[PDB]
RNA sequence: CGCCUCCUAAAAGGUAACGGAGGCGCCCAAAGGUCCCCUCAGGCGGGACGGAAAUCCGCCGGAGAGCGCAAGGGUAGAAGG
RNA sequence: GGCGACACACGUGCUACAAUGCCCACUACAAAGCGAUGCCACCCGGCAACGGGGAGCUAAUCGCAAAAAGGUGGGCCCAGUUCGGAUUGGGGUCUGCAACCCGACCCCAUGAAGCCGGAAUCGCUAGUAAUCGCGGAUCAGCCAUGCCGCGGUGAAUACG
RNA sequence: GGCGCGUUAACAAAGCGGUUAUGUAGCGGAUUGCAAAUCCGUCUAGUCCGGUUCGACUCCGGAACGCGCCUCCA
């Protein structure tokens, strides 16, 4: 590469708030992230968040059935 | 020629799975990563400013490589654009720089995408290359909200030696590309 | 909404029809005036002709519209627009 | 005849400012009748008053059967009411005039 | 993109800054701080990442938020529109949905006035 | 203001009670 | 009304008509010399904003692009960048 | 079923646009009315609307009751905000046979327009204007921000 | 027929290679018992066909239509 024009790359440590640590290279030797590959919902299998729904709507109300036959 | 964690994984983990999955007979038949070409199709910096110099400053902090200008092939009245204007930055990443970049793109950058529900399964070249587009540059770790001043996305081209889409799809997914559908 | 402590309201001269139908091998067209009745899973598949003050609107009943009333789907004002 | 498109010429008769106002009533009566007939209406000549009516309006009735129906409206139409231009609450007998004519051709003229 | 993908304002309090996320009012502001023992009156400029990552972990895990809430409600109106409910009808045409009068006001939902001739 | 039902003043204005104005 | 290009012009040159069509009366301090490097238009697919068309990737593409301006000739094994 | 519609246009109002304000907590001072399928003390469950209980009163006795601005203390720090509360989503309460059209209220989420308003235009001369809350009639509930009331705090200016 | 000039919105009429003409009217509001007058606001565009140019209402060429001038001696 040309001298004088490029940001030098140093070995970097990138820490995610889930304690995950990733040995890489970067312009900064230490960056802290809030998400990563190890704790992302789409990554951690399904890790279906609060949307474990079933919907549950709406016939799955069943809130009743008391009405006569 | 340094060790990159994702680079090992390609040789150690990805190469044999690909051979096992497609049955190549030659060590060079198996797909490889050729290059990653990152283009910011800015064009706001037509007559508004040399805003490029800030985008190059950040595209260089993201990839360690100083980008290079792109100029308008022709003039376009609607685009408020005259032939030759600086309308974008392109940086070509190869070898270790290419590996180091994807290693952070897949692990920490694609996760930071807001409402990220996987990469598009259809964005494949038809001939074994892949292209994704980003909406903003804070997704990358080296860029923060303080030193930023404008939302500029990009187009990312990953070029592979695979002749078919299926071969390329296997290569990326084995590397760690989270495909949606 | 109608109080939860009360029973989820159906006019029952119309639920009777759907369940008598479910026995004898439905489904014909059931003309009703009870827009006020909530829809129940006993009517999915059936087609009820909900009056709108003038005419009977056939309405097929599907599962994405159970909790709703039968009159929501037989509207009463023809608008088209202005100009 | 009966099947061709028709033209209606509404003129104000004896009545003055209120004749023109009644003419505006007959004008709305036929545009709204036309809609309840599927007939298509377009204005060809209008002459409004500031009080809201017209001293004269001409409009076509584009519809297969316009002359067959509108042709009965030709003649003098008499209104008796307490006009909005009246200030002593009196009843004034005023007139508007309706002319109904089949839409003429435009046939080009060349020499034999 | 600090917490739940949205950088929250500093030099303010934590309970007021949490409101600045789509999906949190004064209530869930008050909640997530007590239920995580984080002083509701601290300047956001003065929070160690302990409080930050603890608070964010609670807030993201507890409530359906930002894009999730937006996409969820987006399916909601869509569903009423699909079936043909009256509320779905009045979401197609962009009119009131909760039964207001329309002869006059409704301008928040019917946008700026479109003065016609008359 | 007196229109924000989510406050004591709003509950006063509507004369109703709740969390933000309890009796 | 002088000058340029094509045709008329009858396969060397030349060749007329108040014959058919167009253009010039500039320009460039690089749009000049040399050395070195590079190759188009267009078509399909792919890609945030971004569209028919801005920039990026791939494949096909011998020249249909380009060459300040008319037309003709010439031309990437460069006269084009 | 409609009277409740909605390209628009006018009247009458409410709520605002903020710091002489907003918020929370605690602490005051009214008057006039209403009330036995009624007013509901108090208690418990419920974040709440409320529900289950449950005294007292045919009522200067019992209840509706909190009066509100006010006061003390802390907070917000001049930003479409701890201004504003419209819109919409979801979850509930009650009345009534029945709340789709089309009820009110509660909770969570959403937090629109609006930065004091063009030409123009209304009210008011003293306990008046402004501001502040309270009660009735009609009434199952309520679309009341309406009406008729009731007291609290309380000016400016009138040369002519 | 020749030569010259032009075609713009509801009408009249301009500038301009990129861009709210303008007057009156029309439309919404104010004022007025009402209408005018007046006041606050507001709005609809380049004849057709083909070129040039990054871009044409604007430049070039032509067509249609309108106007002005000429058509004389043989
Ligand atoms: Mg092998
Ligand atoms: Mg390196
Ligand atoms: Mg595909
Ligand atoms: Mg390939
Ligand atoms: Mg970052
Ligand atoms: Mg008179
Ligand atoms: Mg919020
Ligand atoms: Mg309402
Ligand atoms: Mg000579
Ligand atoms: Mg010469
Ligand atoms: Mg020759
Ligand atoms: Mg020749
Ligand atoms: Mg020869
Ligand atoms: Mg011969
Ligand atoms: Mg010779
Ligand atoms: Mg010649
Ligand atoms: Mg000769
Ligand atoms: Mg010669
Ligand atoms: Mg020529
Ligand atoms: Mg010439
Ligand atoms: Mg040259
Ligand atoms: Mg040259
Ligand atoms: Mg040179
Ligand atoms: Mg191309
Ligand atoms: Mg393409
Ligand atoms: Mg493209
Ligand atoms: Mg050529
Ligand atoms: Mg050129
Ligand atoms: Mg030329
Ligand atoms: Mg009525
Ligand atoms: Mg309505
Ligand atoms: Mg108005
Ligand atoms: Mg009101
Ligand atoms: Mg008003
Ligand atoms: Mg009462
Ligand atoms: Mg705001
Ligand atoms: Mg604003
Ligand atoms: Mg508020
Ligand atoms: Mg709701
Ligand atoms: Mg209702
Ligand atoms: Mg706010
Ligand atoms: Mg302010
Ligand atoms: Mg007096
Ligand atoms: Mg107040
Ligand atoms: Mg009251
Ligand atoms: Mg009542
Ligand atoms: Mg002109
Ligand atoms: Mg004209
Ligand atoms: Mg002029
Ligand atoms: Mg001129
Ligand atoms: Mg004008
Ligand atoms: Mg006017
Ligand atoms: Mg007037
Ligand atoms: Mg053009
Ligand atoms: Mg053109
Ligand atoms: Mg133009
Ligand atoms: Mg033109
Ligand atoms: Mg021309
Ligand atoms: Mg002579
Ligand atoms: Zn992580």
């Amino acid at each position: 590469m040309k001298e004088g024009i490029h940001p030098k790359l140093v070995p970097a440590r990138i820490i995610c708030g889930c304690g995950n640590v990733i040995e890489t290279y970067s312009t900064k030797p230490e960056i802290y992230v809030e998400v990563c590959s190890k704790c992302h919902p789409f990554y951690t299998g399904q890790q279906r968040f609060v949307d474990t729904e079933g919907r549950v709507e709406r016939f799955q109300r069943r809130y009743g059935d008391s009405y006569r036959k | 020629p340094l060790d990159v964690a994702l680079k090992r994984k390609y040789y150690e983990e990805v190469r044999p799975e690909l051979i096992r999955r497609f049955g190549y007979q030659n060590v060079w038949e198996v797909p490889r990563l050729e290059k990653v070409v990152i283009n910011q199709g800015l064009g706001e910096a037509k007559e508004d400013a040399r805003i490029l110099e800030k985008a190059a400053q950040e595209l260089a902090l993201i990839t360690g490589q100083k980008p290079a200008v792109t100029r308008a092939k022709k003039s376009i009245s609607n685009f408020k654009l005259r032939k030759g204007m600086p309308i974008g930055l392109r940086v070509t990443l190869r070898r270790d720089r290419m590996w180091i970049f994807l290693e952070k793109l897949l692990n920490v950058a694609l996760p930071r995408i807001r409402d990220f529900r996987g990469l598009n399964p259809n964005s494949f070249d038809g001939r074994g290359n892949y292209n994704l587009g980003l909406r903003e540059q804070l997704i990358f770790p080296e860029i923060t909200y303080d030193m930023v001043d404008a939302l500029r996305g990009m187009d990312i081209a990953v070029v592979t030696t695979a002749e078919t889409d299926e071969e390329a799809r296997a290569l990326l997914e084995l590397l760690g590309f989270p495909f949606r559908k | 909404p109608r109080s939860l402590k009360k029973g989820v309201f159906v006019d029952d001269h119309l639920l009777e029809k759907v369940l008598e139908l479910n026995a004898k091998g439905e489904k014909r067209l059931i003309k009703t005036w009870s827009r006020r009745s909530t829809i129940v899973p006993e009517m999915v598949g059936h087609t009820i002709a909900v009056y709108n003050g003038k005419q009977h609107v056939p309405v097929y009943i599907t599962e994405n519209m159970v909790g709703h009333k039968l009159g929501e789907f037989a509207p009463t004002r023809t608008y088209r627009g202005h100009g | 005849m009966d099947e061709r498109d028709a033209i209606v010429e509404i003129r104000a008769g004896t009545g003055g400012e209120e004749a023109a106002l009644f003419a505006r009533d007959l004008f709305n009566m036929y545009l709204r009748f036309a809609e309840e007939m599927g007939f298509e209406t377009e204005v060809l000549d209008s002459h409004p008053t500031d009080l809201g009516g017209f001293s004269k309006v001409v409009f076509e009735v584009r519809g297969p059967g316009a002359y067959g129906t509108f042709k009965y409206e030709s003649g003098v139409h008499r209104v008796q009411r307490v006009p909005v231009t009246e200030t002593q609450g009196r009843i004034h007998t005023s007139t508007a005039t309706v002319a109904v004519l089949p839409k003429a051709e435009e046939e080009d003229f060349a020499l034999n | 993109a600090r917490i739940a993908g949205v950088e929250i304002p500093r030099n303010k309090r934590v309970d007021v800054a949490l409101t600045y996320i789509y999906g949190i009012g004064k209530a869930r502001a008050k909640e997530a701080l007590e239920k995580t023992g984080i002083n509701p009156a601290t300047r956001v400029k003065d929070l160690t990442e302990a409080e930050v990552v603890r608070l964010r972990e609670y807030v993201e895990n507890t409530w359906k938020l930002e894009g999730e809430l937006r996409a969820e409600v987006a399916a909601n109106i869509k569903r009423l529109m699909d079936i043909g409910c009256y509320r779905g009808l009045r979401h197609r045409r962009g009119l009131p949905v909760r039964g207001q009068r329309t002869r006059t006001n409704a301008r928040t939902r019917k946008g700026p006035r479109k003065t016609v001739a008359g | 203001g007196k229109g924000d039902r989510r406050t004591r003043r709003g509950k006063i204005w509507r004369g109703t009670y709740g969390k933000y104005r309890p009796r």
